[PDB]
């Protein structure tokens, strides 16, 4: 079967931080490219990070300098998002995204919940 | 980066040494195998003791890869690989067979890997990073005894066995390989590049197919813009733009115009125009615009040249005398600090030697590190000052311990000290030798100090047991800490030539006195030669058809000849150092 | 003053020849080598050939050689290239850098003046006008937001095209646009611009077109006739 | 013909991280290297010569060194002007010049989401018998992206042509284009002009259209 694991989220304290996991099982891991999503309520699904097919490409977004920060772990085959400094505005639904297709066109056909940080 | 590399590059030195003598006797000794009367041992010991012998062939020949020394280490390195495997699959169940003769060819394999490694380590290395990477070495090569003696033993006992153990080792020697294989490579220019240039000048001569005269004089091109900006003998004191450096420009100039020349005609189709262009690029060659040449072309200077460069220096023999005695006080200290241990005072074998084992093991690394740093942020004179008075002060630590009381934290802190402060002056050690290389003639130079500074250390047996079965434990360390005086004497002594080596980078050259030097020379090549006739005699004796009892002598008579010619020689380098102090 | 001009594009026989001058100000071509370099569309640089008037030497590349001819007057203070039975992979940019003398500091700093580079393109094609326009503000096209105006063309037999707005006083917001393959084998650009329309009525719509080797200027504006 | 077998092949870096180029000489070739840098639209200029030396004009940011037949190009902090080409050149001999490959590398920095124009001609264009659109991602990194023509949902395939703008040496913008050329006889089948462009900064394709 094809499963998507997922932890984090919830209430977040003022001055903190968070570090959230994103994996999947059943499905190949490697040479696809994991991206993560961000939205707060006001802005779009705002972009947060993407890795390529092992080390060989990541690409960041506004929030990664300073704010967030990516891991990738290749003996659990998980990614990690880490926070920092949260701004009350930052109340972000996050989804993990995987492409089934080379084709990096951004096509989810497996559904995932997603975690969700809220603060305040 | 580099030291990751250092790191690996002296595991790998020390990798191949315990299979040859320990692990190879424990399989004998499992088997019921006596290794003994075979006729091929004893010459295992024997190849790192004379590895000097067949250095200059390091030196004088460039492999057609890679480098001078990266390419000899694969070399090496790969027939080692090979020569271990084949070990490992060689089985003495039925009988020994020629299992001694593959000891004997890993020996040799393995001297040669020190040797190539050694000369290495010299030419990349700069002046600050020189105690950090002998260091680094020395931390590798420790690590590589330790996995050799007990840990493969242990898996071999347990796990893997005999038959894979050499595999193994075979397996981890690769990543080294890959590791120089990614490793730097030094610059030589100035001899080779000559000998390239005459090779394709001479191949120019014999061009009659039209299309490797261009190819020829693309090479020599190339050769004459790399050899232009080296520095030539003689003049590497007057690197900063000299007078002579400008001719030697000048005339790689005009070389480079008349290969220029050449070409032009022979990319016309010409031939005939082309090579009579050749032949007046070798007439300006025979010109006085020649000053400066290489050593190579002939067999007798590749052997013949390392020994007038290190010959011809100022402050040759000093520094002979300094490497002869540095450390002669640690030396004085091992040879019975385990039978002091055990008899001397009152202490178990097993745990004591195990505790100081370990506290020896750390504490020496410790003290390498240390002074690595230290050096790196001080100049080598005052580092090797300090560090010859400290591991002199710290032998007095066993005095202490045959005087007082019978405590085991005593003697553990004082095992401890000496060891750090030998891992001090180790480390300033290999720097002072590191530095006094050449670059050109590295291995053979650095082979033979190292050999000489073990020749110091091998006769302290028999005058430290002497003396301790005579005169008492606590007078005999009193005498070990007065011996680590001359040491420091030669360093004060010799200070001038050490400062100004630090900042001209270049030695100097001995001009002045009457040809007494010769006479020393002529001395010491007596000695050795008498050495290799009493050697040749052993080995006559040791198929035991006739014994001699004036060996004894004779071996004694060669000693106080080399002797004498030393100490002259040295005598003459201080009054030659104080006359132009004067 | 000082400066290295280089020309000779124009109309010759497809598979024909063509020479190129290349004309140096502010330094002889005698003390210099003058060497020519050709860069494809798209594609890295490559040595072509080289002359030195100091000794008469000249040289070609291999994948040319034999068709190619390069000489030079001193008197006139420039080189010349005279390409014969020129070849469809030959189309490049030709720039006409400059090499000093062996020995010293001059040879060592190899190619250190360049040149604007001339498109010497070889092709059969003809001669047609072309039909340059601008966007005229129709208001079914994203109504209600910013205007997409623009310049655009349809044909250019020399393909370098100088396109200025406004008499070159204004340059953000329209995107040069690459020009796009055409199945006449000529190329036509559509530089667009999205800028608010608070200058409908105010600000009049200039385009500038410049065709140096058809040596063509254009003046685009939507006006009545 | 004969290159060192390598694991990693590919960099990204972020701006203002220490960045280099590496390129080896075949055979020998002394310290006769020079390094051009080259931006869009012009003739190259010279950046390092014989391989570690500079003259006057170039900023001090550039370095270079040599090793074995080695040659490494070091930029210290980038800079929003140093994407450009990069071309190192033996120049042994007058006849024997060799050029290298060239390296251009791309714009990192602060991410402003990619933005989708559609961009008709005006129906007048009808005239000259032929129309010609443009769907194009504006201010958008990376550069990994492709646009289909869902025009009443149905494919078109061919007659769409893909490019991707440089920040050439005018605008210096970054965009991404796909322009339509169709015929008279085709402006019965299709009206409406519609775009769909699938891009790693857009999670789902986006899909634009025009009025007349």
């Amino acid at each position: 079967q094809v499963q998507l694991q997922e932890s984090g989220g919830g209430l977040v304290q003022p001055g903190g931080s968070l570090r959230l996991s994103c994996a999947a099982s059943g499905r190949t891991i490697s040479r696809y490219a994991m991206s993560w999503f961000r939205q707060a309520p006001g802005k779009e699904r705002e972009f947060v990070a993407v890795a390529r097919r092992s080390g060989d490409g990541a690409f960041y977004a506004d929030s990664v300098q300073g704010r967030f920060t990516v891991s990738r772990d290749d003996a659990k085959n998980t990614v990690y998002l880490q926070m920092n400094s949260l701004k009350p505005e930052d109340t972000a639904v996050y989804y993990c995204a995987i492409d089934s297709d080379t084709f990096y066109s951004g096509s989810y056909d497996y559904w995932g919940q997603g975690t969700q940080v809220t603060v305040s | 980066p580099k030291s990751a590399i250092l790191l690996i590059l002296g595991f790998a030195s020390g990798l191949p040494l315990a299979l040859t003598s320990g692990t190879l006797q424990a399989w004998m000794t499992v088997e019921n195998i006596d290794l003994k009367t075979i006729w091929f041992f004893s010459l295992v010991g024997q190849a790192y003791v004379f590895k000097f012998l067949w250095s200059p062939v390091m030196d004088r020949y460039t492999p057609p890869f890679l480098g001078r020394r990266r390419g000899w280490l694969v070399t090496t390195q790969i027939l080692l690989l090979i020569a271990i495997a084949a070990m490992g699959f060689l089985e003495p169940g039925t009988q020994l067979r020629w299992m001694a003769a593959l000891a004997v060819v890993i020996a040799f394999c393995s001297a040669s890997q020190d040797i190539v490694f050694d000369a290495w380590k010299t030419d990349v290395l700069p002046a600050e990073e020189r105690g950090t990477g002998a260091a680094i070495s020395v931390l590798g090569y420790r690590l590589g005894m330790l996995v050799s003696g007990g840990l493969a033993l242990w898996m071999a006992d347990k796990w893997l066995g005999w038959q894979g153990m050499y595999w193994l080792m075979a397996a981890l020697l690769v990543p080294c390989i890959i590791a120089t294989l990614l490793a730097p490579e030094p610059s030589a220019d100035l001899a080779d590049n000559w000998e390239t240039l005459n090779d394709n000048l001479k191949v120019i001569e014999k061009a009659d197919n039209a299309a490797q005269v261009k190819d020829a004089l693309t090479k020599m091109r190339a050769a004459a813009l790399d050899a232009q900006k080296a520095t030539p003998p003689k003049l590497e004191d007057k690197s900063p733009d000299s007078p002579e450096m400008k001719d030697f420009r000048h005339g790689f100039d005009i070389l480079v115009g008349q290969i220029d020349d050449a070409l032009k005609l022979a990319n016309e189709g010409k031939v005939k125009e082309a090579q009579a262009a050749a032949e007046q690029l070798k007439t300006t060659r025979n010109a006085y615009i020649q000053k400066y040449l290489g050593v190579p072309r002939t067999l007798e200077q590749a052997v013949v040249a390392p020994l007038r460069d290190f010959f011809g220096r100022n402050n040759a023999w000093l520094i002979l005398l300094l490497i002869v005695l540095y450390k002669l006080g640690d030396a004085f200290a091992m040879s019975l600090t385990t039978t002091f241990l055990i008899r001397g005072v009152g202490f178990d074998a097993g745990e004591v030697g195990m505790v100081n084992k370990t506290l020896g093991w750390i504490a020496t690394i410790i003290g390498a590190l240390y002074g690595g740093v230290l050096m790196q942020r001080l100049s080598l004179f005052r580092a090797l000052l300090i560090f010859g008075i400290l591991q002199g002060v710290s032998n007095a630590g066993y005095w202490l311990l045959s005087i007082t009381d019978k405590h085991l934290m005593s003697m553990a802190v004082a095992v401890f000290f000496e060891n750090l402060c030998g891992g001090m002056g180790t480390a300033a050690f290999v720097a002072l030798l590191m530095t006094l290389c050449n670059k050109s003639f590295s291995a053979t130079q650095f082979a033979l100090l190292s050999a000489l500074s073990a020749v110091g250390r091998v006769y302290v047996g028999p005058i430290a047991g002497w003396f301790v079965e005579a005169h008492g434990w606590p007078t005999f360390y009193l005498f070990s800490v007065f011996a680590a005086v001359p040491g420091i004497l030669l360093l004060l002594i010799c200070r001038k030539t050490l400062e100004y080596t630090q900042q001209t980078e270049s030695f100097m050259m001995r001009r002045h006195f009457s040809g007494a030097y010769q006479f020393a020379l002529y001395l010491l090549l007596l000695g050795c030669l008498l050495l290799a006739l009493w050697l040749i005699m052993l080995a006559l004796n040791a198929i035991d058809y006739t014994s001699f009892s004036f060996l004894a002598g004779l071996l004694e008579v060669a000693a106080l000849i080399a002797i004498a010619g030393v100490l002259l020689g040295a005598i003459l380098d201080y009054l030659a150092l104080r006359r132009t102090e004067e | 003053e000082v400066q290295l001009v280089e020309s000779g594009g124009g109309l010759v026989q497809p598979g024909g020849s063509l020479r190129l001058s290349c004309a140096a100000s502010g330094f002889n071509v005698v003390d210099f080598s003058l060497h020519w370099v050709r860069q494809a569309p798209g594609k890295g640089l490559e040595w072509v050939a080289y002359i030195s008037s100091s000794s008469g030497s000249t040289s070609y590349a291999d994948s040319v050689k034999g068709r190619f001819t390069i000489s030079a007057d001193t008197s006139k203070n420039t080189a010349y290239l005279q390409m014969n039975s020129l070849r469809a992979e030959d189309t490049a940019v030709y720039y006409c850098a400059r090499w000093g003398y062996w020995p010293g500091e001059p040879w060592w700093k190899a190619f250190d003046y360049w040149g604007q580079g001339t498109l010497v393109t070889v092709s059969s094609a003809s001669t047609k006008g072309p039909s340059v326009f601008p966007l005229a503000p129709s208001s079914k096209s994203t109504s209600g937001g910013t205007a997409a105006l623009g310049c655009l063309v349809k044909d250019y037999f020399p393909e370098p095209v100088t396109v200025s707005w406004n008499s070159g006083a204004l340059t953000s917001g329209v995107h040069t646009f690459p020009a796009v393959l055409q199945s006449s084998g000529l190329y036509s650009l559509s530089s667009v611009v999205t800028v608010p329309s608070s200058s409908l009525g105010t600000q009049t719509y200039i385009c500038n077109v410049n065709h140096k080797p058809s040596n063509t200027k254009v003046d685009k504006k939507v006006e009545p006739k | 013909d004969i290159q060192m077998t390598q694991s990693p092949s590919s960099l990204s870096a972020s701006v203002g991280d220490r960045v280099t180029i590496t390129c080896r000489a075949s055979q020998s070739v002394s310290s006769a290297v020079a390094w051009y840098q080259q931006k869009p639209g012009k003739a190259p200029k010279l950046l390092i010569y014989s391989a570690s030396s500079l003259y006057s004009g170039v900023p001090s940011r550039f370095s270079g060194s040599r090793s074995g037949t080695d040659f490494t190009l070091t930029i210290s902090s980038l800079q929003p002007e140093d994407f450009a080409t990069y071309y190192c050149q033996q120049y042994l001999y007058y006849s024997l010049v060799t050029f290298g490959q060239g390296t251009k590398v791309e714009i990192k920095r602060t991410v402003a989401a990619p933005s989708v124009f559609i961009f008709p001609p005006s129906d007048s264009q009808l005239k000259s018998g032929t129309a010609s659109v443009v769907c194009l991602l504006n201010n958008f990194y990376p550069r990994e992206a492709k646009v289909q023509w869902k025009v009443d949902n149905a494919l078109q395939s061919g007659n769409s042509q893909e490019s991707v703008t440089e920040q050439d040496s005018k605008d210096s913008t970054y965009s991404l284009s796909s322009t339509l050329t169709l015929s008279k006889a085709d402006y019965e089948k299709h009206k409406v002009y519609a775009c769909e462009v699938t891009h790693q900064g857009l999670s789902s394709p986006v899909t634009k259209s025009f009025n007349r």
